[PDB]
């Protein structure tokens, strides 16, 4: 869709190991 | 510059505890680093300045939220008796630095040898191994880091219900944040250090027992802190050894300037999304207990306003590295391609 | 290495012309450069080797296509009489190098001062200004570069119909190329040079009059040729001055190796998509006339096979620069952000 | 759609000034 929105989308990773 | 060296007050004078119980801590309990720091504001929940810092995504220590008031009675004995029999992640380290690494990304970097090892354990086993290390003058170090889930005892559940959800829920709503994703319980030994890193979530950092020195850096110092590659196990963590900074590889770490504070039982530190933070348990301060509140950040606004904020560029840089690793079919080819784009072209 | 210095034969021995008319040219008409070169194959249309080079997107000189047989009678007089009264773009230069620049991108780089100036003119005006420069021993240089359109005379249209469309149309179909986008007519003065660049289209380069030395480099030498930034007016052109290479800024130009050939009337050079090419009209060889055939490249295949070919990485690098310029809202911020991503992280 | 196809899409620019 909008290339700008694709590049601005933030993740949600934190310092907590995933299972 | 005379006023600059003075404005870098660190955490300021140690707080004096009620009832004339002496200084909560002394400067000698803080590790020595190469960079200057400022104090983070310590304000009341009702102070409008505190409201202005949170909405503007700037750190602030809130002194009277009662966010985890029922949890201020927590100690190893109380928790061992009531936190249930669930499995608790406990990292073990030969050193004071507990650098976070993503196990799922260790395949991409098979040359990476972590110095922290995770081990699932029952909480009574943690207290036991904790007691053994003490009784034997051992140099081993432990740091419990476990998300709080369904497998906790009833009284610990009652303590949870007693949290000041009215206050934090209102904060979540007034900032447009997403859901609460987890509450990480943190029990560490004096001297333990979590090296500098940033999180992709908003964080209310609620101190319970012991004291923790928190050194923060705004997102616009990305250039000075040199995170690992996105696909490296230590994604989002700084490559700089704060104890022995390598200025040849990391020259701009000589321009880093931090925001610093020491939180104690009852304090809540707002660690805004994307803000770097270095957490260390005060030397000879006993164990530390903390519970954080990780919230998803607000969505991307409909209309984008230029110039972009620092954190937006960080979001862009992260996504660039991600899709190149996807398109190239191999994370380790991201470096060479980017260098090919730059050398003799943009540098 | 003894056999390497010998394998770098350049364009080989100059062709001898039928009827014992002597060497078509001599080595002294070729400019001197710093890099070694190999000969591009000169083969017949019917040679299966020529078919294998085109499908594999490698350059090849085809000697007997008759692609532009009706156009081999073209000279300034014939064209002046029959190419109509349309406007013809004619670049003017103080130097022999006619570096291409995109006028539409000159706003992003307002410090860029081109040394070639375009000027619309009637073809008889071009022949006139061409004749004046000669009659006055002037050092000014001209290079006509005009797409052929509806405004050309009838006989020039008849020459077009007489092109070997059967052969080239079959090539277009067997390679899955897109449409024919244009035919660029090229009339330049002896000594004129089009510095190294690559095109995002397939090209059949049909020489008509005079001789042109074509030096090609495969797409995998992107690292040695240092194109301008995508948003720079000279996008896709090399930053390296082939006459005075700056090895401090462009160190890997000392590893460049080219494929070279001299085409003359009747020759057709396949310049594959993404391949760099440096075109120069032989010194003291009179005017040169050429007509190219630009075709859109085949689509991206459904399934991608790894490892990616060099040209695919070039496509990726170009797109990265494009969307960063779009997302950052300013082309000139692409450089700083990329350096921020790299320094101390991938270099 | 597919991030890989977006990045692999080729342009069609050539050394011919556009009007
Ligand atoms: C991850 C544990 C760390 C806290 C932190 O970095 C955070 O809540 O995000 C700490 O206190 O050592
Ligand atoms: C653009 C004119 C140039 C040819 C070329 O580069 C091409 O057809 O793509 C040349 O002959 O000077
Ligand atoms: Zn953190
Ligand atoms: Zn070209």
């Amino acid at each position: 869709l909008e290339v700008v929105k694709l590049l601005l989308e933030a993740g949600a990773d934190v310092n907590a190991q995933d299972k | 510059a005379t006023a600059a060296e003075a404005v870098a007050s660190g955490s300021g004078e140690p707080r004096e505890e009620a009832g004339a119980l002496g200084p909560a801590w002394d400067e000698s309990q803080l590790r020595s680093y190469s960079f200057p720091t400022r104090p983070i504001p310590r304000l009341s929940q009702s102070d409008p300045r505190a409201e202005e810092l949170i909405e503007n995504e700037e750190p602030v220590v809130l002194t009277d939220t009662n966010l985890v008031y029922p949890a201020l009675k927590w100690d190893l004995e109380y928790l061992q008796e009531n936190i249930g029999n669930g499995d608790f992640s406990v990292y073990s380290a030969s050193t004071h630095k507990f650098l976070y690494y993503d196990e799922k990304k260790m395949a991409n970097f098979q040359n990476f040898k972590p110095r922290s090892n995770r081990e699932e354990m029952k909480f009574h086993e943690f207290v036991e191994k904790l007691q053994d290390i003490q009784q034997r003058g051992g140099e081993e170090r432990l740091y419990l880091q476990q998300t709080l889930n369904d497998t906790v005892g009833r009284k610990i559940v009652m303590d949870f219900l007693g949290f000041n959800w009215n206050w934090i829920n209102k904060q979540q709503g007034k900032r447009g944040w997403g859901q609460l994703t987890s509450n990480l319980l943190l029990i560490g030994m004096e001297g333990n250090v979590t090296p500098a890193h940033y999180d992709e979530q908003q964080n209310f950092f609620a101190q319970i027992k012991g004291y923790k020195r928190c050194i923060l850096f705004p997102p616009d110092q990305f250039e000075c802190l040199y995170p690992y590659p996105v696909h490296h196990p230590c994604d989002r963590q700084s490559q700089v050894d704060f104890d022995n900074p390598d200025y040849e590889r990391f020259p701009n770490f000589q321009n880093v300037v931090g925001y610093e504070t020491v939180v104690g039982p009852g304090d809540v530190l707002y660690i805004p999304m994307y803000w770097w933070h270095h957490i260390e348990s005060l030397l000879n301060g006993g164990i530390t207990i903390t519970v954080n509140f990780w919230y998803k950040g607000a969505p991307t606004p409909k209309r984008i306003e230029y110039p972009l904020k620092a954190h937006q560029k960080v979001a862009i840089m992260r996504n660039i590295e991600k899709m190149l690793g996807e398109a190239l079919g191999n994370p380790q080819e991201v470096g060479p391609l980017l260098n090919t784009m730059i050398k003799g072209r943009y540098n």
